């Protein structure tokens, strides 16, 4: 019987963790309001025991991704942002998601703040109050289940458009802003899907403010970057990324804003590997930039005798 | 401000809290007196009429009030103010037993030709102990009292209540036999000292109750003097049941007390560290200054709660942020290394910032 | 050691209080006290107020020590209602004390 | 079936495949695994990334009961730097091994 | 009865004898180990091969409860590199006390 008691009960662990928290709060003089919020949140972790993912921490990341693709996957499929997006993008979002539960009344994000976390609303009701210039907050949308907030702010690189408050115990799937941006960059095609989804969302009911004007920015920028990335990797010397960039898209004959193909920069910087790879791509060897310069001229001007010979042959 | 109703009162209202404590005291008394009302009386005397009527009135108004008290929904975590939802919850949860216990069972017993089976329904009022259980569970979530200590005070209340109930049931079992077979009952064959409990139905209620509760308490600690013991077979069966159940109850009591003193305390754990350290301090004959340095190490290790850094590793990122940018942020804002940096970069620095303390 | 000292002290005090509650009753009706009705062996504690001090103390402390370990021989028992009440209180308190001893 | 080391991540743990077969694949951005090597018993991986301080070129995932012998990045480097000499003439030989791979450039 | 270092093995740790009796033994090819000396308190071993950089000169075998202070080879080498004059004084002490062992290198 004593062993059974000493093994511990859920409320006993609640008591210990809460008392530790109260020690830390009082000693750091957090403040009545903040003490109330943190106590409420961890009390939530102890009433619903949603922080049962601690066992998950032991289970390795591959199996964790599998459990993620069994639990978080349906909601993220339903998410309006990830409509028509590639399965790989969906999976990467699911793997990087973290479960959270927020008690009613809690202000998750505040209008004007930097959105460091993009939340997927899964099981709950929230609010989208806009803190106007006067300060009155009108509920833009109820942001019901299977939705997302923090998303337009992260992608459009604008501050938080509206304050989000909790109506009912909400099961949010949090995603770090930086992880979202990295996944967005790594899959540029799925990013294109996100941006057209954002634009078609404007044609739909997304109750957004001001103007987004980013799909067209993405149409220009994704392609212009990918070409630039090719040229910049050539100039820096990143042959390894250059192969992947050429295979991903654009064209090894693509030129920059000044009309410089990657061969020009590879010749100037004396990179025989990149120069050879462009040779197998059949890149123009007499292509001339806005300043009337051929890659042979750049190889000679920099005295890259090996690259000079490669271009001469 | 969602209390548009002038009838539903918030469950944390001060006046309703005072009523809750009042009905807790009445629940304690009524649940302690129901075994006494059942065992030691075959029908209440005229002296206790007003007490009985007033008690059931006090619990009936509690039944009435429970339809006007908001309850925090366990799926939406907001105080449901809807009167029909509140009434539905109370009617389906514990309304029937409160209502049945609120019947004047003594007057019904006397009215129904003095039938013992009617009096056997007095044990429905035992379900008023739900109030006491609720009070204890409310204490255990309140962090001003140690949980295990509350879990043992609850077990002490359970033990007090089981002894009182067992004493009443034991004397009732004595009364079940006709007064002609008094010599075959546990109390009717009692000759403690020179006093003989021959006609035990005529002795004053407190003498009988003190004797029966003496039996219950001494058997609760298994002292078993033997001066008082079972005689009938109904008494053997009841004593066997009570003794077998009390074995497990006392074992659980010992287990809970051992839980308190085995879990230990921060003082105890640090003291164990000190015992080991200061012992090493002595075996090697360390200089008192070096000893002071080591003692200062451990002293700051727990005193600045240096161990206490990762409790909030489970609080969500929003609150984790607010804590960090309300505690570590000012220093970083004034650090010349990050002078001129974006506030968001400083926020990221502060989020993963660790705390450490160093002695001179 | 604190619990052992507390338990020993409580036994001694309980024995003294037990004997005192035996003395509260008038000497005429001593047959209703725990010591006045004692017939241990062939020796009867008849004039319990005239016995040697150490016999009285050893009998009272025997009862206290026995009930402290809850042996409950039964030869000495709370005959009075006041004796019963005191034995009830002691026994209930010592159960918690012994549980604390086992836990420590 | 569990990934040991992930491509695009600087390896901080050199593993010695000693029992059980491991499989090394560079999964493409479209989700297509490309098994580049099959590291059986008495093989090593991660060493390129640590010696280079580059990211892992191929994600390595387990295929049988792979009894491996992990060696930390700081541990290895130390055996060469912190354990000077232990990591000078000998590591030069290790560099000869890596250049004799003939793919490392 | 235990052996600390065996004559011929590469020294990885320099040991100092605080208390207890150790025995340095030259194991010849005759099936026997000539007892070079009985290393006592305040002596040291694993230093001849850590300074003269040679193979362990004698098998050090335990005979009592020896409370040995151990110094890692790398650590000692690093400290010698930092403190060159102290290494001088040490090497001086080696040559002045070359009468300690006849088979000393």
């Amino acid at each position: 019987i004593t062993a059974l008691i000493v093994k511990g009960s859920n409320t006993e662990r609640f008591r210990d963790k809460m008392n530790d928290l109260i020690s830390f709060m009082n000693r750091k003089k957090l403040g009545r309001d903040l003490r109330s919020q943190i106590t409420g949140h961890v009390r939530l972790q102890y009433d619903s025991h949603y922080t049962d993912t601690v066992m998950l921490q032991d289970i390795p990341a591959s199996i964790r991704a599998k459990i993620a693709q069994l639990l978080y996957l349906p909601y993220i499929k339903k998410v309006p942002l990830f409509k028509g997006c590639s399965t790989e993008f969906i999976n990467q979002i699911v793997i990087r998601l973290h479960e959270e539960y927020f008690l009613p009344g809690e202000v998750i994000t505040e209008q004007g703040n930097v959105v460091d976390h993009l939340y997927f609303v899964c099981e709950g009701l929230l609010e989208a109050l806009v803190t106007k210039t006067d300060g009155s907050e009108e509920s833009v949308t109820l942001l019901g289940p299977h939705t997302s907030f923090g998303d337009i702010s992260i992608i459009c690189n604008i501050s938080q458009p509206f304050t989000v408050r909790v109506c009912e115990l909400c099961h949010l799937l949090r995603l770090d802003k930086q992880s979202f941006s990295n996944i967005l960059e790594i899959y540029f095609h799925d990013g294109r899907t996100i941006l057209n989804n954002i634009m078609e969302e404007k044609e739909s009911n997304d109750r957004i403010k001001k103007l987004e004007s980013d799909i067209v920015i993405h149409i220009g920028k994704q392609e212009a970057e990918l070409a630039l990335k090719v040229n910049s990797a050539a100039f820096q010397g990143d042959f390894y990324q250059l192969k992947s960039l050429i295979r991903s898209g654009a064209d090894p004959n693509k030129t920059d804003y000044d009309g410089r193909s990657p061969l020009h920069l590879a010749a100037c910087r004396g990179y025989e590997d990149i120069t050879l790879f462009l040779i197998q791509e059949g890149v123009d060897v007499n292509l001339k930039d806005k300043f009337g310069h051929t890659p042979l001229f750049e190889a000679v001007k920099a005295g890259q005798e090996g690259v000079i010979g490669l271009l001469v042959k | 401000g969602h209390n548009d109703y002038k009838y539903i009162i918030h469950p944390k209202n001060r006046w309703y809290k005072a009523w809750e404590m009042f009905i807790l005291v009445w629940a304690i008394y009524s649940s302690l007196f129901t075994p006494m009302e059942f065992g030691f009386f075959r029908g209440l005397p005229e002296r206790l009429f007003v007490l009985d009527i007033v008690g059931q009135i006090a619990f009936l108004v509690d039944i009435v009030l429970q339809f006007f008290v908001a309850y925090r929904d366990t799926q939406t975590y907001r105080t449901v103010y809807k009167p029909t939802r509140i009434a539905f919850r109370y009617l389906k949860s514990h309304f029937l037993m409160d209502f049945i216990g609120c019947f004047p069972w003594d007057l019904i017993y006397k009215a129904s030709g003095k039938h013992e089976l009617v009096r056997y329904l007095l044990w429905i009022r035992l379900f008023r102990v739900r109030k006491v259980v609720e009070f204890f569970q409310r204490l255990e979530k309140d962090t001003r009292i140690n949980y295990l200590f509350t879990r043992i005070l609850k077990l002490l209340f359970v033990e007090v209540y089981c002894t009182h109930t067992a004493a009443c049931i034991f004397y009732y079992l004595a009364t079940t036999l006709p007064p002609e077979n008094e010599g075959y009952t546990w109390i009717g064959s009692l000759k403690l000292g020179d006093y003989s409990y021959e006609n035990f139905r005529e002795i004053d209620l407190w003498k009988r109750y003190t004797t029966a509760l003496y039996f219950a308490i001494v058997t609760m600690a298994t002292v078993g003097y033997g001066d008082i013991h079972a005689v009938n077979l109904r008494e053997m069966i009841f004593v066997m049941i009570y003794v077998s159940f009390d074995m497990v109850l006392g074992a659980y009591l010992i287990g809970n007390i051992t839980a308190l003193i085995v879990k230990g305390s921060n003082t105890e754990r640090f003291r164990d560290k000190m015992n080991d350290l200061i012992s090493f301090m002595n075996r090697k004959k360390l200089g008192r200054d070096l000893r002071s340095q080591i003692t200062g190490h451990v002293r700051l290790q727990y005193d600045s709660h240096y161990t206490d850094t990762v409790m909030l590793q489970d609080i969500p990122a929003s609150i984790r942020a607010k804590i960090a940018q309300l505690l570590y942020l000012p220093y970083i804002k004034k650090v010349p290394l990050f002078k001129g940096c974006s506030t968001e970069f400083i926020n990221q620095i502060v989020i993963r910032l660790h705390e450490e303390y160093f002695l001179p």
